[PDB]
RNA sequence: CGCCACACGGGGUAAGAGCUGAACGCAUCUAAGCUCGAAACCCACUUGGAAAAGAGACACCGCCGAGGUCCCGCGUACAAG
RNA sequence: CGAGUGGCUUGCUACCUCGAUGUCGGUUCCCUCCAUCCUGCCCGUGCAGAAGCGGGCAAGGGUGAGGUUGUUCGCCUAUUAAAGGAGGUCGUGAGCUGGGUUUAGACCGUCGUGAGACAGGUCGGCUGCUAUCUACUGGGUGUGUAGGUGUCUGACAAGA
RNA sequence: CUGUCCCAACGUUGGGCCCGGUGAACUGUACAUUCCAGUGCGGAGUCUGGAGACACCCAGGGGGAAGCGAAGACCCUAUGGA
RNA sequence: ACAGCUGGUUCCAAUCGAAACAUGUCGAAGCAUGACCUCCGCCGAGGUAGUCUGUGAGGUAGAGCGACCGAUUGGUCCUGUCAAACUCCAAACUUACAGACGCUGUUUGACGCGGGGAUUCCGGUGCGCGGGGUAAGCCUGUGUACCAGGAGGGGAACAACCCAGAGAUAGGUUAAGGUCCCCAAGUGUGGAUUAAGUGUAAUCCUCUGAAGGUGGUCUCGAGCCCUAGACAGCCGGGAGGUGAGCUUAGAAGCAGCUACCCUCUAAGAAAAGCGUAACAGCUUACCGGCCGAGGUUUGAGGCGCCCAAAAUGAUCGGGACUCAAAUCCACCACCGAGACCUGUCCGUACCACUCAUACUGGUAAUCGAGUAGAUUGG
């Protein structure tokens, strides 16, 4: 009677298509809870390793002992937070309202942007102020830019710009909060928003594998047996039914693969730290020598090598959080060999 | 038809709109009769629950109405007692009030606490092995009564073995 | 075989046993029941069962439907109670089934049915007063077993 | 963003269906027609076929689509689009000539039509297009 | 064939369990009203999405110049584009 | 015994196609139906419990690997939460396969005087075409909204 | 014994894609951006009702045009043929 | 080469206008002869598509059968059923002839006769009546009207369902059908019902919905009970002789058998239902009290509900509609054809005048669609 089987691949993250933005844009943001921050950060993806940990789960029964944990390596200089964005609720949604921007701007962010020369600060939060009082404000989040040029392994000095999230305590103690970050010079690390042993949310635009077909980019199986040999290989059986006449966009079909964007959830912040630990033997494989702020994520993150890649707490974590893991010892040996 | 129901002098009753809100010693109840073409006000001391027609449906809304309003006025002075009792057999169960929610623990042998919320200005109390439902508000009264009854409800074994559970033992 | 292949009446007034051969027998085992000695003005209730449709029933339908009419009497009044019924109608319409496509379509010979026009009488029983509500319980179970709706009419009864 | 309108229509409490084919007969003639507080505006009969019928009119599509509305700004917006021949040149001019709104964005109070009016007090069996429109999965942002 | 990640929870229901309750003084889970209750529905989450013709919003830069294209060295991209 | 629903079986009819709408089975890939095999929530019990039997809501997901046979069907084995059924031209040959049916060669049995036949069996026995339109998967160029850079919104859309 | 399969991967050579040059054919009543239902000689891009739909171009695998190819060998019929 | 087989056969207009049937046929994919269409000549006064009446023919529907015939019940006359190949009866209706009225014909020559030329002998659908068949958009009859060969209007689309038979152009009024929008005309009037989005679906392959069930709701009738207090609820009483007798270890209202009696009283069973080993225990009958107005039994009708499961996207054409934009009973005003009325013109036929078939005048309510085909002017 023919076996029952899934369908070949998903069809959650279509249409299988490029990417507007190569710099990851998120669609969700997590709840408003303790102490007033920004709900993200930012980095370059820098290549892979591994380290050693001491088991941190109460309920593993190999708690205490040394377990070896693979960790992506990626490069997180210090941001900056250039403006401060408010919406306000409208009954089409939630629209842009005004921007506070500032006076101190990075030397090359004249790169990508049409850097201000006149503006006026106070208009535009007296703007944001009338209109929390009004009941009207939606969210406020926070224009921010990243320092390429502070990594040397990445040839680009146009800054990445993106907008993040202030969530917290009340609308009024955040709007202040994140004014006092745009008023200094924007800056702020990976510390300031993270913590080592937390879970994060890491999106990404994926590895660009250009056109491929229907096995690779859906998973479907290859002509079997005498099927092999006859004219065909790597095509499906058929594009649809007689009846409807039509071919569904539901067939795998040929087309883009790669050059996504991902949202990876629940990801392990292994270790937040600065200098040349986790550098390998010969430099990472078609990036360079790490030797400046770095985050060591658990597992794989999407992207290669280079790639602007984002950070967010966790919105849906299974687990409660574990802090600061032991690590006894971080592989520096080489990628090549 | 028309329906005079005459107020206890215990008894004070403001109403707007289809709310009809009503006031006294034990406390007050607001509730909202609406239904088509039945009107319900306040004439001085009376409750008049009145209709230009006369078809079953609305004789039989009339008549709810009527019952309804009694139950307010026998509430916000008496008011309303709903008497349980907690029976196990061979497991000691715990039952106690924490916080706005009447808590049920140990039930059957279980680990984890069966729970259920008390419906408004409803009080339990309990004194060892007995529990009393009361407050102004019938319908949130005979709802947290019931609410800890089918608390303990037991539908994967044989309820005359099991019979370990809260039971209403006086209905007022 | 459904009843929906011979309930209505379409096909001609075939009786003519001179001309048929074959016909199976009448399944229908009695006609009078109950105390066949005593008359029916003897009774003071009569009522009757009457079909509201012009039908065909087989004499499957109505040995079903007698049958178990009948032993509800039995059960509720006794073998030798004080009542009788009586089946007025009889099966007299011979019936055909084409049983070789559509060529030489005359069919062979599968049974009898009884041709009742809507508002007859097809059972008629003469009770006292005091068995008057198993009689209209007996037809209840008689009709569940018949191709129309029916009506239990009372015509010699002002006894409520 | 300014919409000259001629004749403002308060939709509160007024049935839906009497409203827009009075707002497409308008339309028709000429006239600018604004839609107000469709939000609070009625359809009448049992809620759980109604719900039914329009959760129906989400779930039917194909690659070719049948967009169909969830909010109460554009399922007014298109009971009145089922009213006027929006395919024909006259009547897309009509058509783009009437908008559906969610509240008021005038100083005006709008007009209620004859005959639209639901007497609440006679009525009980009725739902108002936000509540369709919640059930639907829609924003509530009004 | 290796390695990482992929909830819970809310909201409304079905069958069902009930509360208050009348027509029908009683009784009644229902007729009005209400508390619950499915891997199902909606939200949550991921992906796409200004061509949404109501064709959107914000900030800055610029209209004799902001910005873009061609060119040149190259890929985190790529069948042409 | 009576009343029906379906259009999965078979049969009937001869409306459609004989200037050809490619066969059965299988395969691959996509959508769907519910009369539900499992999974969720339930009611009853000849419901102690455990394991069951019967029923209700429910189509989200799942329903797999193998031995004989071309088989569909079915029989059989070991696993399994369960290894449900059905529609899409008995879905699917400008996708595959070609084992069966059904050409030309040959044998056997049966029938026939014979040529030769068989709703018997058996061995062998071919698979065309550079996509105009439409359809969908992905990729671009223009026009509309009416100078630019950057950041967003979210009508709707997809998901297991 | 093994990639026939579990279950597919990477590589090699020639194509395929872009550029110069050369340069056919099949096919074409017309119109033609379709989709879901319906209707109709009962198997519709064109009829009816709705839904959708800005134009053009590149690559693709072939769902539909009961696609193109052959006045069906099957079947019946002809006071046809061998 | 022949073919009874497929394909094709080239300009305009005017008049009439079929047959898809019968008989014969190696005939059934074809012919011939008839039916029927057309054209010509002849004849010379009647004719008969309708109706009424008179004089005749008839055994189908229905009915009935101690009226024949043959089926087909039971009881100790009575009692129960039937018939295409039964009939003591018996229509509607069809039909012969005649008179009357109507219509028609005697310059438009009818009725009839003679001759030339055909086409045609695959039909289909509706309705009525059929016969076969489970049925069928089935097969095969018959009468009739239509499609074929029939426009235009309506019916969502749609040969045959509704209106309507149609020269050109023009004004007007209607028909079927429709008047909330899409869409011309009512968000018309008086009143009632329905809450299911039932329904908004004349007919139908197409529009399903059945047997069965329904304190959903509306309406009408009948019997009985009731302020001497009904129906229900709640309280109180529910007593003694005696735990009846028999049976039995026992049975005490209540295992079984028979009887089922009388005191007290306002009631209270030789106990209606549970309950116990048997008692006890709980109520039922029955009486009283509180309460206070209708209650109870049964019959009929209206609308709705359950019964009610299918495959790419749900549907009355769609939107959508609830004291309606549904349904039923009435009513009012409108929209809406090429129909009908009306101005002018055209063709054709006929009349007057004429050599004319040239002009001119006149008549057509009783002329104007048409496939095959006959005839005629260009
Ligand atoms: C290209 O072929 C076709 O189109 C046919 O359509 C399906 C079909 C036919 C025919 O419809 C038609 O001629 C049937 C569907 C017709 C039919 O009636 C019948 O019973 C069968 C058995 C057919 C199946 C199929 O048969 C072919 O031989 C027949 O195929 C052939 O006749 C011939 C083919 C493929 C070539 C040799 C010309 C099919
Ligand atoms: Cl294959
Ligand atoms: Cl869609
Ligand atoms: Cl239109
Ligand atoms: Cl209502
Ligand atoms: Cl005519
Ligand atoms: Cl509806
Ligand atoms: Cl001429
Ligand atoms: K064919
Ligand atoms: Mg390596
Ligand atoms: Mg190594
Ligand atoms: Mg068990
Ligand atoms: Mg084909
Ligand atoms: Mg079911
Ligand atoms: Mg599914
Ligand atoms: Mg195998
Ligand atoms: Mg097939
Ligand atoms: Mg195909
Ligand atoms: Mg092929
Ligand atoms: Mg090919
Ligand atoms: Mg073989
Ligand atoms: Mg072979
Ligand atoms: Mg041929
Ligand atoms: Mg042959
Ligand atoms: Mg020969
Ligand atoms: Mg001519
Ligand atoms: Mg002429
Ligand atoms: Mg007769
Ligand atoms: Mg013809
Ligand atoms: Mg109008
Ligand atoms: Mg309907
Ligand atoms: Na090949
Ligand atoms: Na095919
Ligand atoms: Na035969
Ligand atoms: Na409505
Ligand atoms: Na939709
Ligand atoms: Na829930
Ligand atoms: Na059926
Ligand atoms: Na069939
Ligand atoms: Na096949
Ligand atoms: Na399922
Ligand atoms: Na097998
Ligand atoms: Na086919
Ligand atoms: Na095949
Ligand atoms: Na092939
Ligand atoms: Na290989
Ligand atoms: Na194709
Ligand atoms: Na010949
Ligand atoms: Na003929
Ligand atoms: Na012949
Ligand atoms: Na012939
Ligand atoms: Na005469
Ligand atoms: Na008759
Ligand atoms: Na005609
Ligand atoms: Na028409
Ligand atoms: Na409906
Ligand atoms: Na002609
Ligand atoms: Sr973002
Ligand atoms: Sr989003
Ligand atoms: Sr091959
Ligand atoms: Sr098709
Ligand atoms: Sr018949
Ligand atoms: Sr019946
Ligand atoms: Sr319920
Ligand atoms: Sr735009
Ligand atoms: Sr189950
Ligand atoms: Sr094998
Ligand atoms: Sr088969
Ligand atoms: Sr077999
Ligand atoms: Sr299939
Ligand atoms: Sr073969
Ligand atoms: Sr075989
Ligand atoms: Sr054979
Ligand atoms: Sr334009
Ligand atoms: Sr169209
Ligand atoms: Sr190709
Ligand atoms: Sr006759
Ligand atoms: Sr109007
Ligand atoms: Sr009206
Ligand atoms: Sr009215
Ligand atoms: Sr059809
Ligand atoms: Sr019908
Ligand atoms: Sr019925
Ligand atoms: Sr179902
Ligand atoms: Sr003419
Ligand atoms: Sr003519």
């Amino acid at each position: 009677p023919q076996p029952s089987r899934p369908r070949k691949g998903s069809l959650g993250f279509g249409p299988r298509k490029r990417s507007t933005s190569e710099t990851p844009r998120f669609n969700s943001w997590p709840s408003d809870d303790g102490q007033p921050g920004v709900q993200g950060f930012a980095g370059y993806k820098a290549g892979m390793t591994h380290v050693v940990l001491v088991n941190d789960e109460p309920n593993s029964p190999r708690e205490g002992m040394e377990e070896t944990v693979p960790v992506t390596v990626i490069e997180t200089p210090p941001m900056r937070a250039v403006a401060l964005r408010a919406y306000e609720d409208t009954p089409y949604g939630q629209r842009p309202l005004t921007e506070v921007w500032t006076d101190e701007f990075h030397s090359e962010l004249d790169r990508t942007l049409d850097v201000p020369e006149d503006h006026d600060p106070d208009a535009a939060e007296e703007q944001i102020r009338d209109a929390h009082e009004a009941g009207d404000l939606g969210d406020l989040r926070l224009i921010t830019h990243t320092v390429p040029d502070a990594v040397p392994s990445v040839p680009k000095k146009k800054p990445d710009v993106m907008e993040t999230r202030v969530g917290g305590g009340s609308v009024s103690d955040r709007l202040d909060h994140a004014l006092d970050i745009v008023e200094d010079g924007g800056e702020h690390a990976m510390n300031d928003i993270f913590r080592a042993g937390e879970y994060a949310d890491v999106a990404g635009v994926t590895k660009g594998k250009g056109t491929q077909g229907p096995v690779k980019r859906w998973g479907v199986q290859k002509r079997k047996g005498k099927h092999a040999r006859q004219g065909w290989r790597r095509r499906i059986g058929n594009l649809g039914p007689w009846n409807p006449s039509r071919v569904r966009s539901t067939v795998p079909q040929q087309g883009q693969t790669g050059y996504h964007q991902r949202t990876e959830l629940n990801k392990r912040l292994i270790d937040i730290g600065e200098g040349d630990e986790p550098t390998v033997d010969g430099g990472f494989v078609n990036y360079g020598e790490v030797d400046g702020p770095y985050t060591l994520v658990k597992g794989s993150v999407p992207g290669p090598d280079k790639r602007l890649v984002r950070f967010r707490p966790a919105v849906r974590p299974n687990d409660q959080p574990r802090l600061d893991p032991e690590v006894r010892y971080v592989s520096n040996e080489s990628n090549q060999g | 038809p028309r329906v005079e129901l005459e107020i206890p002098e215990d008894v004070d009753a403001e109403q707007d709109h289809l709310d009809i809100t009503v006031e006294g010693d034990n406390g007050s109840v607001t509730r909202r009769l609406w239904y088509p073409d039945i009107d319900v006000s306040v004439d001085g001391d009376t409750v008049v629950i009145e209709s230009d027609e006369d078809n079953a449906k609305t004789m039989s809304t009339i008549g709810t109405f009527q019952s309804h309003i009694e139950n307010m006025f026998h509430g916000v002075t008496e008011g309303w007692e709903y008497g349980m009792e907690v029976f196990y057999s061979h497991f000691p169960m715990q039952v106690n009030v924490e916080g706005d929610e009447v808590v049920i623990e140990n039930f059957l042998g279980e680990k984890a606490p069966r729970r259920t919320t008390i419906h408004g200005d409803t009080d339990v109390e309990i004194d060892g092995e007995e529990l009393t439902v009361s407050g102004p508000d019938i319908e949130a009264v005979g709802q947290t009564a019931a609410d800890i009854e089918q608390l303990t409800r037991i539908n994967d074994k044989d309820v005359r073995v099991f019979q370990d559970g809260v039971y209403i033992t006086r209905k007022p | 075989k459904p009843a929906s292949m011979y309930r209505d009446i379409d096909k001609p007034a075939y009786t003519r046993r001179e001309y048929i051969t074959g016909i199976p027998g009448s399944k229908i085992a009695q006609h009078k029941m109950g105390r066949k000695q005593k008359d029916a003005d003897d009774y003071p209730v009569q009522i009757s069962l009457i079909v509201e449709e012009t039908v065909q029933l087989r004499h499957g339908s109505l040995e079903a439907s007698r049958l178990s009419a009948n032993r509800h009497l039995i059960k509720e009044l006794g073998e030798e109670g004080d009542y009788k019924m009586t089946l007025r109608k009889f099966p007299h319409q011979v019936l055909r089934e084409n049983k070789d496509g559509m060529r030489a379509a005359f069919g062979k010979i599968v049974g009898t049915a009884a041709r009742v026009q809507a508002g007859e009488q097809l059972f008629t029983a003469y009770c006292n007063v005091e068995d008057a509500e198993h009689v209209k319980e007996a037809f209840r179970r008689a009709y569940n077993k018949i191709t129309p709706s029916c009506r239990i009419k009372v015509e010699r009864g002002e006894e409520l | 963003a300014e919409f000259d309108a001629d004749v403002i229509v308060d939709a509160r409490d007024c049935i839906m269906g009497r409203v827009a084919s009075q707002v497409a007969e308008q339309a028709l003639d000429g006239e600018t027609v604004a839609v107000v507080n469709a939000e609070r505006a009625v359809i009448t009969g049992r809620e759980e076929q109604i719900v039914e019928k329009y959760e129906k009119r989400v779930d039917i599509g194909n690659d070719n689509g049948y967009f169909y509305p969830k909010r109460p700004d554009g399922i007014f917006k298109r009971t009145i689009r089922g009213m006027l021949p929006h395919k024909k040149q006259r009547g897309r001019e009509a058509f783009e000539s009437v908008r559906v709104y969610l509240g008021n964005p005038y100083d005006e109070d709008g007009e209620v039509l004859d005959g639209t009016s639901l007497d609440r007090l006679s009525n009980i069996k009725f739902v108002t297009l936000g509540e369709i429109s919640e059930t639907l999965g829609a924003n509530k942002t009004w």
